[PDB]
Parts: C-alpha cells; sequence; structure tokens
C-alpha cells in the first residue's frame, strides 16, 4: 500500500475553511463491516505526534471539535474548521491494516 | 498507559547499537509495539512490532536485514538491534504502542542518533 | 452465502480493536455454522455460531460465546476460570417480506448501541 | 438509567428511515422495562422490553413487531403475523466491564456483517 498525499506546503493564514486532501493507490475497505481504516497524525517539530482521527470519521478522545473527516472508498479528506495560531506542522495519514504506511506532508 | 527511556546514541560505524523502551502500564497479552522510524524530513516509515498472538516476528521488506526485534517479558521492555550502521542510522527512531490491528495510540519520545 | 473470514472492526469499549474470525465448517448433524478466532489454543478463543432453520415458520439462531483465561498455580496450561455468553433468536413467519426482517435486524443491531442499552449492560443498571 | 425517549437513525433496509419509541412503563411482576412507537392504536404498535435480572447476571431484550391488514368485512385491522426478536446475555458475577462491553460491541457489529445481512434477509443457511 502506498499513501499519497496532498502537497508538502499549504499557503493559509488565519481563519480560513482549509481541507487536507489523501488518496490510497488501493481499497481501505478491509473490514467486514464497512468501516474505513485511516488516522490522521499530526507532528509538531519538537516532540512525537498525537493521534486525532481514527475509522477516518470518529475523533479521538481529548481532542477539540475543529478536526474532522470525511471517508470514501479511497478518496479521503481532513476538513479542519478553520485553524488557529498552533495548529499547524506536518498532518500525517496512514493506513493501518496488515502493514501500515505513513505519507505526506504539512 | 505511558512508554519512555531513549538515549542520544552517538556511536558511528557499523559495529552494533543497542536501543530500548520502556513501556509501562499495559502488558503485552493483546497490544503490539511498533517500532516506525522516522528518518530525518518527511514520511516517517513504519519498522515492524512485536505481537504474541500475531507472531511477533512481522519485519518490514526492505528492513529485514538490519533489524531484530527482542522483547523481555519479565520487566515488559522491548529493545532492538541494528547490525550494519553504515548510513540508515540517521535520525530518531520513535517507539510506538497500540491494539491488535488499531491505530497508534500514544509514542513516547525517539532516541537521537 | 458462502463462509469466508470477517473481520469485525470498530469493536471494544473504546472503540479501538477489531478481531478477524475464520470460519470452521459445519455441523452435519444440525447444520450449525462456526467461526472461531485464531487463539493459538483451542479452548481459549472467542466462537460465534450461526444456524437458520426450515419450516410452521423460520428460525435464526446466533450464539457467542467468548471465555476468559488465567494461570492458576500447581498447573501450566491455563484452564477456563468464566464464560461470557450472547444469544440471538429471530422467529419470521413465512408470509414476512424481506423489508420487514431487514427492519428487525437493523433496528436490533441500533439498539444496541443506543444509551440506553450500552449503559444497562456494561454496569448492570436496570432500567426504572 | 431512567427510561426516556429513544430515537434511532439510519434504519431500515437503505438506512433512511428513522424510528421514535418512547417508554410505557414498568411492570412490578417482573422488573421489565418496556418500550414502544406512538403508532396511535395500542394493537398496532412495536414494542422493546428490556430486563436485567439478578443473582449470574442475565440481560434479556425480546422486540415485537406486527404487521397490519385491512380485514374483510370489517373496518378495524388485525395483526396478520408477528416479528420477534430476543436478546440473552449471561455475564457471570465476576466479568469486568470491559469483557461486557466487548460482548455487547460483537454482537452489535456482527449483526451488520455481510454474513447476517444475508441470513437473515435472504433466509439462506451459511
Amino acid at each position: 500500500i502506498v499513501m499519497s498525499q496532498s502537497p508538502s506546503s499549504l499557503a493559509v493564514s488565519i481563519g480560513e475553511k482549509v481541507t487536507l486532501t489523501c488518496k490510497s493507490s488501493q481499497s481501505l475497505l478491509f473490514s467486514s463491516n464497512q468501516k474505513n481504516y485511516l488516522a490522521w497524525y499530526q507532528q509538531n517539530p519538537g516532540q512525537s505526534p498525537k493521534l486525532l482521527i481514527y475509522w477516518a470519521s470518529t475523533r479521538e478522545s481529548g481532542v477539540p471539535d475543529r478536526f474532522t473527516g470525511s471517508g470514501s472508498g479511497t478518496d479521503f479528506t481532513l476538513t479542519i474548521s478553520s485553524v488557529k495560531a498552533e495548529d499547524l506542522a506536518i498532518y500525517y495519514c496512514q493506513q493501518y491494516f496488515r502493514y501500515p504506511a505513513f505519507g505526506g506532508g504539512t | 498507559v505511558q512508554l519512555q527511556q531513549s538515549g542520544p546514541e552517538l556511536v558511528k560505524s557499523g559495529t552494533s547499537v543497542k536501543l530500548s523502551c520502556k513501556a509501562s502500564g499495559y502488558s503485552f497479552t493483546d497490544h503490539s509495539l511498533h517500532w516506525v522510524k522516522q528518518s530525518h524530513g518527511e514520511s516517517l516509515e513504519w519498522i515492524g512490532y512485536f505481537s504474541p498472538n500475531n507472531g511477533g516476528t512481522i519485519y518490514n521488506q526492505k528492513f529485514m536485514g538490519k533489524a531484530t526485534l527482542t522483547v523481555d517479558r519479565s520487566s515488559s521492555t522491548a529493545y532492538m538491534d541494528l547490525h550494519n550502521l553504515t548510513s540508515a542510522d540517521s535520525a530518531v527512531y520513535f517507539c510506538s504502542t497500540g491494539w491488535d490491528y488499531g491505530p497508534f495510540d500514544s509514542w513516547g519520545q525517539g532516541t537521537t542518533l | 452465502a458462502k463462509l469466508e473470514t470477517v473481520t469485525l472492526g470498530n469493536i471494544g469499549k473504546d472503540g479501538k480493536q477489531t478481531l478477524v474470525l475464520n470460519p470452521r465448517g459445519v455441523n452435519p448433524t444440525n447444520g450449525v455454522a462456526s467461526l472461531s478466532q485464531a487463539g493459538a489454543v483451542p479452548a481459549l478463543e472467542k466462537r460465534v455460531t450461526v444456524s437458520v432453520s426450515q419450516p410452521k415458520n423460520y428460525k435464526v439462531q446466533v450464539k457467542i460465546q467468548n471465555p476468559t483465561a488465567c494461570t492458576a498455580n500447581g498447573s501450566c496450561d491455563p484452564s477456563v476460570t468464566r464464560q461470557a455468553y450472547a444469544d440471538v433468536t429471530f422467529s419470521f413467519t413465512q408470509y414476512s417480506t424481506d423489508e420487514e426482517r431487514a427492519f428487525v435486524r437493523t433496528e436490533l443491531a441500533a439498539l444496541l448501541a443506543s444509551p440506553l442499552l450500552i449503559d444497562a449492560i456494561d454496569q448492570l443498571n436496570p432500567a426504572y
């Protein structure tokens, strides 16, 4: 599996409804019931990253409501609801069934 | 559940190395301890894990030669060695934990090479 | 409906675990299909059984059985301490169209995630 | 928790229906909590009864869906046929919360699997 994500850099400063797009090269409906297997991680330049969304549509406990995502068969997106002073830095994406594989940038 | 320990190992040449990850607060009964590597720059890529219920020796391709994941269950610690160090030893090697097939929950700080 | 490996996702209290379970054939005596998890020990694995009967009405029965293992002193092979069960039995009649049966199945499926049941099952507090 | 109005969304064959149901008291004889849809006719009402026992804890959920039909030469419709459903959990005394939650989620997720949506809708053995 290869996870090709939107180009490395963006250009949004403040308040803008900016969306992050991810595209896979294989179907991610591994689960028998229709549940996607993506997870979105954001890594600050200093320390280890944190988990934000799993199943591509379920938020993780202790995460603000800005981060929301929608999932299709292989064309997923992450729609942050406006950006504050510190919501920057790399936003990694990952499929996590069998052999995991990251990919992408800011 | 938290996991930590590292050590800024600065040894040179391809002799050997011993990185460790003292995980606490959880048992290896179902969980898997991944060993994702971040390299330097962009896209950290997975390096293997240790799952007692899935074999515990699943290694990523193109990393089979220089990886060895051995886990001691007595003190609940996981450590790995890299046999040859020529240019693979670049930057941080994170230590990860999670469910059997679930996402990566919490990562401790990584060693710096 | 040929038997095949079933990978249930989003299972667990936190909605993070997932389990793969594979078939183990059908019993010729009563036609009860069986599936189970590859737990490396036949006595300590979670199992599911499904069986639909024939008429004067149809009856679908699903059983879930999972044990909890323990390592008691004085022995080396872990035994079975406690055992959790689950039973389901639909009793549709002959003249029931598929829409009604699907409605029953869907309301049962979504009733096990409503705030009433996820509380009355986790903490065993009766509804009052 | 006390009984309250329960709404279910994405219900049906295509997941385009919504079922709202409200409590109808608690029977003191055997401690079953009832719920039903506001169908405007007491006989033709989808109902759900949930009851937990006290010791081997046992949890029983019973679902009844009757179907109506226009009676020939009469005005009041009668229950032609009823669809039943039953669920029986049998957790023991020492079972923790995680095991019971796992069983409940297993039954809730497996019931929407491709195997069960064919075993129940199409009535064909696995």
